[PDB]
RNA sequence: CGCGGGGUGGAGCAGCCCGGUAGCUCGUCGGGCUAGGAACCCGAAGGUCGUCGGUUCAAAUCCGGCCCCCGCAACCA
RNA sequence: GGUUGCGGCCAUAUCUACCAGAAAGCACCGUUUCCCGUCCGAUCAACUGUAGUUAAGCUGGUAAGAGCCUGACCGAGUAGUGUAGUGGGUGACCAUACGCGAAACUCAGGUGCUGCAAUCU
RNA sequence: GAGAACAGAAAUCUCCAGUAGAACAAAAGGGUAAAAGCCCCCUUGAUUUUGAUUUUCAGUGUGAAUACAAACCAUGAAAGU
RNA sequence: GCUCGUAUCAGUUUUAUGAGGUAAAGCGAAUGAUUAGAGGUUCCGGGGUCGAAAUGACCUUGACCUAUUCUCAAACUUUAAAUAUGUAAGAAGUCCUUGUUACUUAAUUGAACGUGGACAUUUGAAUGAAGAGCUUUUAGUGGGCCAUUUUUGGUAAGCAG
């Protein structure tokens, strides 16, 4: 049994992660951070949809798991487990605490009260801002309608407003459509094991020869 | 596994000062060498500062200012050949020599010679500079040795000694120089004054022409040539001393040239750095070359 | 308890510096002081003898006295309703010149010059410093730099 | 029956009162804490410089 | 070119490492110090582990430093004992090598029933002219590339000097 | 619900604390002259320790994440 | 302009990899009687400057070099923040008014300067 | 990292890289590289006299510390400490 | 009350000059966390051919090397505000052959204190000044509480700090 969310909703203490000084915290209800095809190119996902905090709050760790396993099963239902590339973009890293104590009758027996009050770890919660991505889906754009579904079904898991967008940019990349599309047309990105490497007009010829033949070979 | 230097290593790295770099100058010792009592509020701290490169002694009296150390006379080995020695220009008797050089050529500068004559007949015992009473106190440099190893018998010490008996009060024990005996904490003035004076060069010409005189004619070859003996380099080396107590003055050379004929020369010489037009071409033909294949 | 050492809460104050660590160099040490001298406060980590409690980090105070490898100073602190005369001795480690009055003094003597040259013609030489006054007017032209109209631009995701 | 630990509440009005006059400074500040070196022989040129006063304008 | 930066033997380094000390490292002490003509200095423990049975500051081994014609003696007599067959495995990164030899007795020295068998790790340390420069007091220096002891220039040396051989691995 | 004992052969106890890691009881076949047996102890198998990162003193017992009463816990209303 | 001794600031000076260095200087380099110190003249000490070499050190040049330094209407008047309202919003928070105002990022340029003394085709 | 009999993850020896990622009695934080670390040599300033100063502060005390003065010593070639 | 009479001033700005390590930011920068994906031998793990012979040699999970910008830190930090904060803006000031000294200097070198000498009607930013400074003595008080903003414990409280 666990405390409701509404008491640790809002952003109330400053950040208390598990460090020296905690050394004793349970562990975060969400383990997996990438799902899908995780492992295709950059090219083969060109669309992008996140789905963004509106608020200044507190997501849980058991809420950012329920999310994310209710949006990844609903686009493997629909559309196929090598149809898109998830990833959690929050990391549960604030640990919240309680002040646990004994609840029957007669429970001033042994409370104490407030003294002595301070609370143990009991679970840890994602601090997001206005505007921060919750959660970033990659796939082909026949799958739009698929990815903002699955989204507006993981939006239910978690409080507070959320917000829909359709990235500009390609895929997991910060670079636009059009603009990654000429570079690529170009020689100027490669193709990482899951990101692009860039060309830049910096660093070593020798090594920048060595790398990037396509856009020197021109 | 050597070259593990990240960006992170060089930038965090923190370059010590440029001449701990260089290794020439220790600034743990130089902060206590160079720290003035503050209520002695401006007046200068000098330092007799002592080098030995190979066949060259260099001594040096330092003061030092914020925009870097001033100097007030300079005393080189090499022109101690005016003076009257040639040979063993770095052995100790030469240190000894240019340490009474550079005190009497002080002395002459700053006008304290005729007071504090000085040691003319020395026989090396232990002595410092007395003040004269109702007079001018000596002329007071503290040794700076640098990275120079301080043991006894050592020739930085000869040039201590040859100041301090031209007439500089320079602060020091005796238990340094030559003829000082561990078990017996005295010193031996006669091994001192040998030493002074070339002995411990014409006791090694003495047995080595006695025993190996190949290596005689290899080495001390310039004594050979010039006909010098073990008996008369003492007389060498005290001619040198009493023609420097008599004309210290520092006549310097002439240079054969002028700086702006060696600018000329040697910036004719000296390798020129890139343009950045030029660069930018460098890098352009190889992007042009190595990359087009021809 | 509560813990009120000499050095609490001194952990970033007494920090060295960034690529500043090591010995000190030379120009401090061969730098003078004399009684009436204004100078600002700030501790070296590295030494630590003579150092300068947390409260004087930051202040300015005025020479006292000259010894060996150190400084008196006065500063003015406030305790209390009222201010009270607290006498340091610091090192020169710690201690450095304040430029504050600096600027003054040539100030002072800019101020002299034109009272000699004053005094030589008479040309209304205003000593007196002043305050930034309202901008005088003024004639820009378009000649060249045709003004360019700009209108609030749309809301867009950019994400 | 607790009670109120500490508050710095209406310190500084009760400091302003009648409060932060800056310190009255002196001509000839007091020479206490000085280098009794410098002391003795600032004793000894005070008394030299009046007597050479003294004989300038007896 | 090459007018001065031929290889040299640095120095050559006989260490035998005793478990313990007491008898067997003075007897080895003697040995090594009837081998190389001069007292050696042991060398104690820098920390302490249970199953080697060492403390700190035990006096776990004795060894010794030799230069010039002495350290190329005492290195072909115990290249004698290896018949001149070394390996590239044996050769160092660096540029200097080594190898172990067991039964010193081979080396020359009569066997004495108190002194016992002892082994030991003959490492040389190779340059050339110029090692000054990073050994001395004043400016020191780290030597150029070009004038760095090198794995393959040292067997090569090796291999030409003594007329010996390397093991292919 | 109080830092309180381990989830160790089928069962209950060593070994956890000093480093090549099957230690006692059940069963299957021999031991062993037996006249069968009863008993005796000697061997074969049976625990890869509820289980994730290890920093490797080969760590999983001497780092850390979830259930079990106990050597027992009250206080005047 | 080169070099050295002593330095000031303490990377524009550091680090990596290749080149060049006339003269002088610096250096490596040669030796072990003395002073001296080591297991070991390797360091350190002494002596010769003679036997040789620029191989190295050192100096300089090169590099769409790493780092560092400087600048920018580069990002960005953004983040943040002082002051204000009987402003919005259930709230979380947010907008506006009068001011101050970043860091990261991007690009551009640079890669020691300098003092005292001595000295050199 | 590379290398050397036993010797291996850990014994001793040798080079390279190594901005300190070590150590500095203890808690933690600062600080320290020809040192404040490690090793060696010498030593007792952990001494005497009585003041001034900083911190807590009432500008009381206590504790601790700071810079001198007058001595007398230690160390070092010395500056100095 | 006293000494004086517009200053031996100021809960303010300006100008000049210091100090800070919070907000923010950063983590392809240190430390500590932290999610994914290329190649290399199994000495620097395990699961398998060419077995009575290695390190001719290849696939999987994983460990270390790289280049990677997924997310972070009250007791992390290169950078780093805003607001607050020290000092100065003159006559007790600026400059000159230095008269004294037992301090200091190699030294009439300095150090400190001085005589004498050059400098107002603009004596050196703004605004105000409702007098400035200085004592003596004594009352009550020494339970506080609330609001905006910053902020700690707590699910929270008309809670506690």
């Amino acid at each position: 049994a666990r405390r409701p969310a509404r008491c640790y909703r809002y952003q109330k203490n400053k950040p208390y992660p598990k460090s020296r000084y905690n050394r004793a915290v349970p562990d975060s209800k969400i383990r997996i951070y990438d799902l899908g095809k995780k492992k295709a190119t950059v090219d083969e996902f060109p669309l992008c949809v996140h789905l963004v905090s509106n608020e200044l709050e507190q997501l849980s760790s058991e809420a950012l798991e329920a999310a994310r396993i209710c949006a990844n099963k609903y686009m493997t239902t629909v559309s196929g487990r090598d149809a898109f590339h998830l990833r959690v973009r929050v990391h549960p890293f604030h640990v919240l605490r309680i002040n646990k104590m004994l609840s029957c009758a007669g429970a001033d027996r042994l409370q104490q009260g407030m003294r002595g009050a301070w609370g143990k770890p009991h679970g840890l919660a994602a601090r997001v801002d206005i505007g921060q991505i919750i959660f970033s889906v990659r796939t082909k754009d026949s799958n739009k309608d698929v990815v903002v579904e699955g989204l507006r079904r993981a939006r239910y898991k978690f409080p507070g407003q959320q917000k829909i967008i359709l990235s500009k940019k390609w895929g997991f990349t910060n670079l636009d459509r059009p603009e990654y599309l000429k570079k690529r047309e170009a020689g100027e990105v490669k193709d990482d094991g899951a990101f692009v490497k860039f060309l830049s007009k910096k660093g070593s010829l020798e090594n920048n020869i060595r790398e990037f033949p396509e856009y020197f070979a021109a | 596994q050597k070259d593990a230097k990240s960006s992170a290593y060089s930038s965090r790295f923190q370059t010590p000062f440029r001449r701990r770099r260089e290794g020439k100058t220790d600034y743990y010792q130089r902060k206590r060498l160079v720290t003035q009592h503050k209520a002695k509020y401006n007046t200068p701290k000098y330092r007799l500062v002592v080098r030995f490169t190979n066949k060259d002694i260099i001594c040096q009296i330092i003061s030092s200012t914020i925009t870097g150390d001033v100097v007030l006379a300079a005393a080189y080995s090499h022109e101690l050949p005016r003076y009257g020695i040639t040979h063993g220009l770095t052995n100790w008797a030469a240190a000894y020599a240019t340490g009474l050089l550079i005190a009497r050529r002080t002395l002459q500068k700053l006008g304290l010679d005729e007071t504090y004559k000085g040691v003319e007949e020395v026989e090396g015992e232990y002595e410092l500079t007395e003040a004269v009473e109702d007079g001018p106190r000596p002329f007071k440099v503290f040794l700076d040795i640098g990275l120079q190893r301080t043991t006894t018998g050592a020739r930085v010490f000869g040039a201590l000694k040859g100041a301090s008996d031209g007439g500089l009060y320079v602060p020091h024990s005796e238990n340094r120089f030559p003829g000082w005996d561990f078990e017996t904490e005295e010193i031996d003035p006669e091994l001192l004054r040998s030493y002074i004076f070339g002995g411990h060069v014409s006791q090694y010409m003495e047995e080595l022409a006695d025993d190996d005189e190949e290596r005689f004619s290899e080495l001390f070859k310039g004594y050979l040539a010039d006909d010098i003996d073990a008996d008369s380099l003492e007389d060498i080396y005290t001619s040198a001393h009493e023609a420097i107590r008599a004309d210290p003055a520092f006549k310097p050379t002439e240079k054969k040239f002028t700086k702006e004929q060696y600018a000329a020369e040697s910036k004719k010489y000296r390798q020129t750095k890139l343009s950045k037009e030029e660069r930018a071409a460098r890098v352009a033909a190889k992007i042009a070359a190595l990359a087009g294949q021809q | 308890g509560k813990s009120h050492g000499y050095r609490s809460r001194t952990r970033y104050m007494f920090q060295r510096d960034f690529r500043k660590h090591g010995a000190v160099h030379l120009s401090t040490y061969l730098k003078v002081y004399k009684v009436g001298d204004i100078v600002d406060i700030k501790a070296n980590g590295s030494i630590q003898k003579g150092m300068p409690h947390k409260f004087y980090q930051g202040k300015t105070g005025v020479v006292y006295n000259v010894t060996k490898s150190s400084v008196g100073v006065i500063i003015n602190k406030m305790v209390g309703n009222r201010y009270l005369e607290k006498r340091l001795n610091l090192r020169v480690e710690h201690i450095k010149h304040s430029k504050c009055r600096q600027e003054f003094l040539e100030r002072v003597k800019a101020n002299a010059a034109k009272r000699a040259e004053a005094k030589a013609q008479g040309v209304a030489v205003q000593l007196k410093r002043q305050p930034a006054q309202p901008r005088e007017s003024r004639i820009v032209s378009t000649e060249g730099n045709v003004p360019q109209t700009l209108a609030p631009v749309p809301y867009e995701t950019f994400i | 029956a607790k009670s109120k630990n500490h508050t710095a509440h209406n310190q500084t009005r009760k400091a302003h009162r009648n409060g932060i006059k800056k310190p009255k400074t002196y001509k000839y500040p007091s020479l206490k804490g000085v280098d009794p070196k410098f002391r003795r022989n600032h004793k000894h040129a005070l008394h030299g410089t009046a007597k050479a006063l003294a004989a300038a304008k007896k | 070119q090459n007018p001065m930066r031929d290889l040299k033997i640095e120095k050559l380094v006989l260490n035998i490492s005793v478990g313990e000390s007491g008898d067997r490292l003075t007897r080895a002490s003697k040995v090594l110090e009837q081998l190389s003509g001069q007292t050696p200095v042991q060398s104690k423990a820098r920390y302490t582990v249970r199953t080697f049975g060492i403390r700190r500051n035990e006096k776990i081994a004795v060894h010794v430093t030799v230069r010039g014609p002495k350290a190329e003696e005492i290195l072909e007599r115990g290249l004698k004992v290896k018949e001149y067959q070394l390996r590239d495995r044996n050769f160092s990164a660096t540029g200097n090598f080594g190898f172990g030899i067991d039964e010193h007795i081979d080396l020359g020295i009569k066997y004495d029933p108190s002194i016992g068998i002892f082994g030991m790790d003959f490492y040389v340390v190779m340059n050339r002219p110029g090692a000054r420069v990073t050994r001395r007091k004043r400016c020191k220096g780290t030597v150029g590339n070009s004038h760095k002891t090198t794995k393959e220039d040292t067997v090569s040396w090796f291999k030409q000097k003594y007329d010996a051989d390397v093991l292919d691995k």
